[PDB]
């Protein structure tokens, strides 16, 4: 009769299971995927670099022609 | 309550004994109401750090609250003279010194508070 | 017009708009919050005019004024002093950028403090500090000097203590006055030393013969000790409390408890940099004195590394921004320890008109978070202000110095010329290069804390402001005004400091004369760099580069994404390393 | 801050 | 001849005035070819920007040669520059060579950049 | 505007939040804990203990209460509450309840 | 109450936030890859439909089940513990030192600069983030009963696999309060992924023995005897 | 929404001194 | 004889090193030039 | 039942709902972002974006230093391909020394010009 | 370097304190403050040398 | 909390719960040559890149059949490869949101397309992964309203609202 692999797997799931439910219930709204995401994902790139290819093919056809 | 605690001249005995109950002097207080007290100081320093935290982590703020349950419920059937109970209020009042911030975040409904008092009202004097 | 060219109207504008300020300060019961606000605009925004119209001429041409507005006081028996104004290209540099950043932070200042009890009462207080700041660096004379020196130090005590029915604040307050009564007394006695050894206070003669006293001493009561020596000691000392270097420092951090604006004036620009001034006002003197040689770049890179470290740690959003500043102000000595006269006016430039605008949408985020200005109880706020977000980004992107912005090129100057033969170099460099990289990790901390995290704050700030009556084309939780201001405050900050950098940095030199005539060999290092150079700069490219990668891809909780986030760190490697090899050897 | 009378 | 103007001409010390050449370029050998150049963008007035974006200086383009001949040989000269590369590019040559002993005596190399 | 006559203080019902959206909000929290059984027999009378409510969930149940009334109690104040109702008024009768 | 006034904001001008904020869709662009790859007939003729149909992945490598039973490492042996997509990760990371090692010996100009910038490197972030835990991650444990062992097949340098045995009763169970303290930055930065409660040790040899958290366990093989 | 009273009087409690002002604490 | 006078004192050598590492220099392609002229 | 399309709307809108408000209340999300605040964020971030492609573009001496010198793409003038045969063959060999010369003459004009200007 | 007393919150708070410099030169002036002005000015000076 | 391993069996009487309209073929050919079935197959080509590329472990279901005696649903899955067979046990099921699922990716997804159902989507706790199906669609209700089904004997409120929590 060893402890290997299953008793403290019983243990690990009976402390998981005496936790309280209560501060879940509390907490259930700061989680919203509703209401945020990351920084890329907001922080989006294309229209500016739209913009970006603009202007520098202003400044090639402008300036462009005198560099060096 | 009053967030006085640097604002007076008190050595670090006072602001412990302020910071893990409600008063200066913890000898007037009861058994349960100590026992009380320091519950709810270790799991408001304990929110403090681990969901207003910096990279917080709920699954672990859990498992810790849990823990400090159990603890304080054996806590609380204990008798006062036993030095079983001693140890356990040294172990919590070491844990409130060990997560002890200079820069604590003081609700601005409390008397002391960095925006308290900021407007004289005039009575009907 | 010839004629706008022969006689200023600076002095016309600015004399209106301190007019308007103090008669708005007495007759404040005839002017409303409106008229208060509208005559201050005026006044301001013509000022502002002036002197937009005469900051070309005076930096491109050759052009300054003195001005004389008259004898003022008998100081000596037979001897009487003028107030005397020289609007020259040193003067002009500090007072440009006060000037805008006060117009912008006049403009925001009533969208903030929108509904509070004494907004004309801030808005006051902060034009009378922007007239002190203005008048001291416009200084003709060592007595006009003073006079700004005193009034930027108790217009600066007001606006700290505003709330004055805190005592706590005015302990705060006070810490300051102490210092400030430390600083007065050291820049007097070195007018003192300076009268009594030429007997003149007129500040461009005594930029002209005071190589003439360099072999000369003076006799203290058991020591003689040269005259530079002790002169410059003293405007140091008094330039190291204002400008809030390592030790003197301990007054900044206590006085952020002042409203945003004032603190956006104070902290960029104006108050911290008018030690810098003094040590652009009186240049050869420094440069004949060997305390100065010691003294700038030692405490420079103490100052330096220890803002930048200490404000990566912090919580607090305004005392991040302050060890910011004392971290820059440290560099600024450094650089001006450099011997290179333009890397100072480039740094003071881009650091104020930056931290300027981060001052202002951290206010914006303040004033959301319900004056709580810890980030631990903040988070996912990207949805709730996102002009404040983008804004934010762009601004800390251009302060924290990251590659491949306006930030980066201050940084490299002032590396360009640093000098390696100071005894202790291997303390200054190295405090130097970690103070370097200390910026990454505060600018990221705060953009990610305050917008990007977990929702860390309290229920009510994000519940409230999402009810769906609220749902309209006038929902906003900042003002119009505020986006405005801080819109146009990047613009002109983009272009002056672009034509700044043509001025300065083009192979055509066309900045105007700086007066000085010590030159040494800094610019060839910029003009033509070995190849040891770009090796030692691109050594702190990829320690910039591994800190961010580390700032990215550390996870410092369990995840969900935890696996792919390893993933994906060993992805961006191996393309890195296929899309060098592809750019380099095969098409 | 609520308004209150002078 | 890199420090001569189109015309061989050296001026004055009023003229040096009159023209208002910064004392940084006063204190370098460039001068001569520096004042045609300020010269010519007097009467030819340029925005900042257009300065910035113009490789060829625009209508200043022919003093524009002769600064950036004088400007390059100016820094180098001040800096050691060729003597620095020459150094840096196959050391043991140089050494050989005896380019410069002076330097070439106390040269290291650092040991990351091939020992 | 000011009527520019003297106008002493308004003190109206002494309540700065609605007690009846307090004593809901307050009775759904307590609801929310794990030992207490039944939320159909709350009332503002009820005593913690009748509801089952022991000291220690009770600090549990008054530091969320905080947390969600965007306010903070201190000791000697939670020391005093016996029943709901007392709870009620005095969060309903705090000048920074939310 | 926006439908109250005739002149306020709607969902159509509310349209072009949809790239920054998550909603169900509502109609399709002509610029979109779905109304493109509907209306363009070279993606409806035969060749790039056989060339999509038979390419980027395979039918044959996706899970149908919920039970996976996986090779025999060794006959008369059984299944315990298997991980799935941490190892994985693991193998590839560690294969990235057998092409980016010898290119950057190849073709960096200065190979001596990035070895020196890779020790500080390694020493203070990267060992802990994830070296050491692969070292002691465990990426399949099997159970030899005639031999009355374990095999673990674990991940090394370059992504080799190598499969070791150890005694059953040698080995030992490691309570997290014994490893919290002089393996904290590990466990800060780099041990997210394995399961903190369930640390296993060889006695014998002092070797560890992490599993993923979102690993796969038998339950035949975990409740057999030997393993009791 | 709620008819809030007026501003409340204990925003600034009142000191009442339970101890004595030392002269070697001026 | 003291003060900020080690640091000019510095300065000048500085200066004087640099010169003669040019004047080095010239000299060095000068004799290559020669050299390379004789064969 | 699990698949039944009213409850599992019901579940997909009280999985993070707020369980101490209203019936009607239990929502805790901003369902709009404001849109004179965002579009001005958004034109601010394209300047800025703008201008660090300008940096990226003007000013490369970040990337030579720091990653090294890239290959660049292929630039001739073509133009010699008016002449044909051996004239342009010797004039190929004309041009190509004459490049040689200019780069050795680069080279000892800047080693010998340091004794003017003195 | 598999353990980093760094990253505990003691050197974390002691960074975040500005290394402590603050309240060790407040405690000095405090010294000062009391020693001198208090009793040396006002007790010896008025009472004994006044 | 651990993913113990239960091997299960097949029923032999299975029970249709969902159906396709768009997808009655069983084969890739069917799918080509029927038009609609085509142009739904060509709408689906974004979602099989952000499946490939993006590592967005989703999966498109045609058929689903419970099976009660051993509670396993089987599902037909169509991927740009063909069509796949899978079974699910029940106790690994959970609902989600549609905003779970797109967030779930931090690569942010092409417009999806409107066939697709984007209310009933369903995560595979145990492999991970998501569940979506069509909105023109057959769903039997004497299927779905089987006694096994109902949510009594499935519900759990920390397996359905603390499981799948994206930070
Ligand atoms: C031309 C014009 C260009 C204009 C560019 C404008 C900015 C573009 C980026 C917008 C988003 C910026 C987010 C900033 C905040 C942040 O990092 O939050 C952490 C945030 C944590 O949130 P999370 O998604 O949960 O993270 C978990 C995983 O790490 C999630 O992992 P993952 O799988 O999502 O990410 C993988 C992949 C995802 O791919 C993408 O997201 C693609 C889109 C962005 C590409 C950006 C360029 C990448 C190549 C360089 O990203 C990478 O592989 C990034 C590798 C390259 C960055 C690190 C090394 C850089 C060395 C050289 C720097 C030179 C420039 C310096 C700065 C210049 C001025 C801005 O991490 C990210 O946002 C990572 C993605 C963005 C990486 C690029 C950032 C570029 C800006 C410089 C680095 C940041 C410095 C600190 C700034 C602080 C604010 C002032
Ligand atoms: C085949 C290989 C394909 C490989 C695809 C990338 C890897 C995917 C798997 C890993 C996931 C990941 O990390 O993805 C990165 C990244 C993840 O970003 P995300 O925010 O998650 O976007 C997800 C969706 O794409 C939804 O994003 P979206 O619909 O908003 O599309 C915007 C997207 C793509 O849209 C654009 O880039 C629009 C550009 C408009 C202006 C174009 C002219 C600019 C001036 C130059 C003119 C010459 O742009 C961005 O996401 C911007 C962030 C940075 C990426 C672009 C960097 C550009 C250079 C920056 C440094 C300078 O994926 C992409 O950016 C999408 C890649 C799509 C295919 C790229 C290859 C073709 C690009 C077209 C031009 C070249 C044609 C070559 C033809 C064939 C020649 C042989
Ligand atoms: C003698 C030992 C030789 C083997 C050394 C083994 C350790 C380093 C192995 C390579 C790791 C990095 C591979 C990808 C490099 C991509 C960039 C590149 O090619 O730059 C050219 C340059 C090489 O170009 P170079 O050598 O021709 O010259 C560049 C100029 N100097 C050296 C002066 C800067 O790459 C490096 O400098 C890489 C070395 C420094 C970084 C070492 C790894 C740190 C940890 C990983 C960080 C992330 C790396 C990937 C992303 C980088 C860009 C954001
Ligand atoms: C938004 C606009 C772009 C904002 C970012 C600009 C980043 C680069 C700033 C360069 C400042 C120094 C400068 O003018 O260098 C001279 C150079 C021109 O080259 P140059 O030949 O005159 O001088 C270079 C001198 N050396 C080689 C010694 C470094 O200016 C630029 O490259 C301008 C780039 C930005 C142009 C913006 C136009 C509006
Ligand atoms: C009081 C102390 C008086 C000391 C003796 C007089 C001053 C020094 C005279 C000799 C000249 C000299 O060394 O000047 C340089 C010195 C600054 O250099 P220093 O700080 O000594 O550099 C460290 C070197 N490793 O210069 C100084 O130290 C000048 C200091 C002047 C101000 C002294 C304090 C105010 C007056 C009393
Ligand atoms: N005059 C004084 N002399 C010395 N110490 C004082 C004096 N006044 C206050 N203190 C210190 O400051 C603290 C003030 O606390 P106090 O405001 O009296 O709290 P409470 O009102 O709850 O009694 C006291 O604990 C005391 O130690």
């Amino acid at each position: 009769g060893r402890k290997l692999f299953k008793h403290y797997i019983n243990e690990n799931i009976k402390s998981n299971n005496e936790q309280k439910l209560f501060f879940y219930r509390v907490n259930r709204w700061r989680w919203n995927t509703k209401d945020n995401t990351t920084a890329p994902k907001f922080l989006r790139l294309k229209y500016p670099l739209l913009v970006t290819g603009v202007c520098l093919f202003a400044y090639d056809w402008t300036y462009g022609f005198t560099q060096v | 309550s009053k967030a006085y605690y640097f604002v007076k001249n008190f050595s670090w005995a006072e602001v412990s004994n302020l910071l893990c109950y409600g008063t200066k002097y913890p000898t007037v207080l009861n058994h349960q109401q100590k026992v009380t007290r320091l519950y709810r100081a270790t799991l408001r320093r304990v929110y403090a750090h681990q969901v207003e935290g910096y990279k917080t982590d709920f699954k672990q703020y859990n498992e810790n609250i849990t823990d400090i349950g159990k603890d304080f419920n054996k806590m609380l059937a204990l008798k006062p003279e036993s030095l079983e109970l001693q140890a356990y209020f040294k172990k919590y009042e070491d844990l409130q010194e060990e997560l002890f911030d200079p820069a604590m975040i003081i609700d601005e409904s409390r008397p002391y508070a960095a925006s308290s008092g900021r407007y004289y009202i005039f009575d009907d004097y | 017009l010839d004629f706008l060219n022969e006689y200023p109207i600076i002095l016309l504008t600015g004399l209106l708009f301190l007019f308007t300020t103090i008669f708005s300060l007495i007759c404040l019961s005839y002017l409303g919050l409106y008229g208060v606000f509208i005559l201050n605009l005026a006044s301001i925004l013509l000022f502002w005019l002036s002197m937009l119209y005469y900051f070309n001429l005076i930096v491109s041409e050759n052009y300054y004024y003195y001005i004389s507005l008259g004898k003022w006081m008998y100081l000596s028996n037979g001897f009487r002093v003028s107030f005397d104004l020289l609007i020259d290209l040193t003067s002009i540099s500090f007072s440009f950028l006060t000037l805008t950043i006060g117009v912008f932070v006049y403009i925001y200042t009533f969208s903030y403090f929108r509904y509070e009890p004494l907004v004309e009462r801030l808005i006051l207080f902060l034009n009378s500090f922007m007239i002190s700041m203005i008048l001291l660096v416009s200084s003709g004379n060592f007595i006009v000097l003073f006079l700004g020196w005193e009034l930027i130090g108790l217009t600066s005590f007001f606006l700290i203590n505003f709330w004055s029915t805190r005592v706590g604040t005015l302990k705060a307050a006070f810490k300051a006055f102490s210092f400030n009564k430390l600083s007065d007394l050291f820049l007097f006695f070195a007018i003192l030393i300076i009268f009594s050894t030429t007997y003149n206070l007129d500040i461009l003669s005594f930029n002209n013969q005071i190589y003439l006293y360099e072999s000369y001493n003076i006799d203290m009561f058991y020591w003689s000790i040269n005259l530079i020596e002790i002169i410059s000691f003293f405007f140091i000392s008094c330039a190291f409390i204002k400008s809030a270097q390592f030790g003197a420092h301990i007054w900044l951090p206590d006085s952020m408890e002042a409203p945003v604006p004032a603190s956006a004036l104070i902290h960029s620009a104006t108050l911290v940099s008018a030690g810098i001034y003094l040590l652009l006002r009186l240049s050869p003197l420094f440069e004949l004195s060997k305390y100065a040689y010691f003294i700038l770049p030692l405490i420079g890179s103490v100052t330096a590394f220890y803002g930048g470290l200490v404000s990566a740690f912090q919580s607090d959003t305004k005392k991040t921004l302050a060890y910011s500043t004392i971290s820059h102000c440290g560099f600024l000595m450094v650089s001006y320890s450099t011997g290179v006269l333009e890397f100072v006016i480039l740094y003071l430039y881009v650091h104020g008109f930056f931290k300027a605008a981060t001052f202002l949408c951290v206010g914006n985020v303040n004033r959301f978070n319900r004056n709580i200005q810890d980030f631990k109880r903040m988070g996912g706020f990207y949805k709730y202000l996102p002009f404040e977000c983008l804004a934010s980004f762009v601004c800390m992107i251009n302060l924290s110095g990251l590659p491949l912005t306006l930030g980066f090129y201050i940084k490299h100057l002032l590396f360009i010329g640093l000098v390696e033969s100071y005894t202790l170099y291997p303390l200054i460099f190295s405090s130097l290069i970690l103070g370097a990289i200390a910026g990454v990790f505060y600018s990221y901390r705060l953009f990610y804390s305050i917008f990007f995290d977990t929702k860390k704050g309290k229920k009510a700030i994000y519940l409230q402001a999402s009810r769906i009556i609220l749902n309209s084309k006038f929902y906003s939780n900042t003002s119009l005004a505020s986006n405005l201001s801080i819109t146009f405050l990047v613009l002109i900050s983009y272009t002056v400091i672009l034509y700044l950098y043509c001025t300065t940095l083009n192979n055509y030199y066309s900045l105007s004369d700086l007066k000085s005539i010590y030159i040494n060999n800094a610019y060839s290092y910029f003009y033509k760099p070995d190849y040891n150079f770009l090796n030692a700069v691109s050594i702190l490219n990829w320690f910039v580069i591994i800190l961010l990668i580390s700032v990215i891809y550390l996870n410092w909780r369990w995840s969900y994404y935890y696996t792919k986030s390893i993933d994906s760190l060993s992805k961006f490697i191996l393309f890195s390393f296929f899309f060098f090899i592809f750019s380099k050897y095969i098409l | 801050f609520q308004k209150y009378p002078i | 001849a890199w420090n001569e103007n189109q015309q061989h001409y050296k001026y004055s010390k009023e003229e040096i005035e009159a023209y208002q050449v910064p004392m940084r370029i006063k204190a370098g050998p460039c001068v001569d070819t520096y004042i045609p150049l300020k010269k010519c963008f007097q009467e030819n007035p340029t925005s900042f920007a257009a300065k910035m974006l113009d490789g060829r200086k625009g209508k200043c383009a022919k003093e524009f040669k002769y600064y950036n001949t004088c400007l390059n040989h100016w820094q180098t000269y001040e800096n050691n520059s060729h003597v620095t590369n020459a150094y840096w590019a196959d050391t043991s040559k140089a050494n050989a060579d005896g380019i410069s002993n002076t330097y070439g005596g106390s040269f290291r190399k650092g040991l990351a950049w091939l020992n | 505007y000011a009527p520019q006559k003297v106008v002493l203080r308004n003190e109206k019902s002494g309540y700065y939040a609605n007690p009846d959206d307090v004593a809901r909000r307050l009775i759904r929290l307590i609801s929310l804990h794990d030992k207490v059984q039944n939320p159909s027999a709350i009332t503002l009378k009820s005593t913690w203990s009748e509801i089952g409510v022991d000291p220690l969930s009770y600090v549990e149940i008054m530091l969320e209460a905080e947390n969600e009334f965007y306010i903070e109690l201190a000791d000697e104040d939670l020391e005093r509450f016996r029943t709901v109702e007392d709870a009620v008024e005095f969060i309903a009768r705090n000048f920074f309840t939310n | 109450i926006r439908h109250k006034f005739s002149n306020e904001i709607t969902d159509d001008d509310y349209d072009y936030q949809r790239a920054m904020h998550v909603k169900p869709p509502k109609e399709e662009s002509l610029f979109q890859l779905t109304n493109i790859l509907s209306s363009v007939p070279v993606f409806k003729t035969r060749f790039f439909l056989d060339f999509i149909a038979r390419n980027l992945d395979t039918n044959s490598a996706v899970s149908t089940s919920d039970f996976v039973a996986p090779p025999r490492v060794h006959e008369n042996s059984f299944f315990v513990y298997h991980s799935r997509e941490l190892g994985n990760v693991i193998r590839k990371y560690r294969s990235l030192e057998s092409i980016v090692l010898p290119g950057a010996l190849l073709t960096f100009t200065y190979p001596l600069f990035a070895a020196f910038v890779a020790i500080p490197s390694y020493y203070f972030m990267f060992n802990a983030k994830i070296y050491e835990m692969s070292r002691r991650f465990v990426v399949r444990m099997d159970v030899l009963p005639h031999l009355e062992m374990i095999s673990v097949q674990r991940i090394g340098a370059f992504g080799i696999l190598y499969t070791k045995l150890h005694r059953i009763q040698d080995l030992e169970y490691v309570p997290f309060d014994q490893v919290k303290e002089q393996e904290n930055y590990l466990w800060a930065i780099g041990g997210h992924g394995v399961d903190n409660q369930l640390i296993f040790k060889d006695r014998s040899t002092g070797e560890f023995f992490y599993f993923e958290r979102q690993g796969v366990w038998d339950a035949k093989g975990l409740n057999h005897p030997l393993l009791n | 929404g709620w008819d809030r009273p007026d501003v409340p009087l204990s925003f600034n409690p009142l000191y009442v001194h339970k101890r004595e002002l030392s002269i070697f604490d001026t | 004889k003291n003060g900020i006078r080690d640091v000019i004192d510095s300065l000048n050598a500085d200066a004087g090193k640099r010169k003669l590492i040019n004047l080095e220099a010239k000299n060095f392609i000068e004799r290559v030039e020669k050299e390379c002229e004789q064969r | 039942s699990i698949f039944s399309r009213q409850f599992k709307k019901a579940f997909n809108d009280a999985k993070y709902q707020n369980l101490t408000a209203a019936q009607g209340e239990t929502y805790s999300h901003l369902g709009w972002i404001s849109n004179v605040d965002l579009r001005l964020g958004r034109a601010i971030f394209t300047f800025g974006v703008v201008g660090i492609a300008f940096c990226i573009y003007l000013e490369p001496s970040y990337f030579h230093e720091t990653f090294g010198h890239m290959s660049q793409p292929p630039k001739y003038d073509l133009i010699d391909s008016n002449i044909n045969g051996v004239e342009k063959k010797l004039n190929k060999q004309i041009l190509h020394r004459e490049h040689n010369e200019h780069k050795l003459d680069g080279f000892v004009s800047m080693f010998k010009g340091s004794d003017v200007a003195k | 370097m598999l353990k980093n007393k760094l990253i505990k919150f003691k050197f974390f708070r002691f960074v975040q304190s500005g290394f402590y410099v603050d309240f060790i030169f407040k405690k000095f002036s405090e010294m000062f403050i009391r020693n001198i002005f208090i009793y040396s000015s006002i007790f010896f000076g008025e009472k004994f040398m006044i | 909390y651990y993913n113990i391993m239960r091997q299960v069996s097949l029923d032999s009487n299975p029970i249709v719960l969902y159906q396709s309209s768009t997808f009655t073929g069983n084969g890739l050919q069917e799918f080509y040559e029927n038009a609609d079935a085509l142009t739904k197959y060509l709408k689906l080509v974004p979602f099989f890149l952000e499946k490939n590329l993006y590592d967005h472990p989703k999966q498109f279901v045609i058929k689903m059949e419970f099976h009660p005696q051993n509670k396993v649903l089987s599902l037909d899955c169509l991927t740009h490869q063909g069509v796949l067979k899978k079974t699910v046990n029940l106790e690994n099921l959970i609902p989600v949101p549609y905003e779970d699922y797109v967030q779930f990716c931090r690569r942010k997804l092409f417009n999806a397309p409107l066939f697709l159902d984007t209310e009933m989507i369903y995560f595979n706790t145990f492999q991970n992964e998501f569940y979506v199906f069509d909105k023109n669609a057959k769903w039997n209700e004497e299927g779905i309203n089987h006694p096994e089904l109902d949510i009594s004997k499935l519900y759990n409120e920390k397996a359905w609202f603390d499981s799948l929590r994206i930070i």
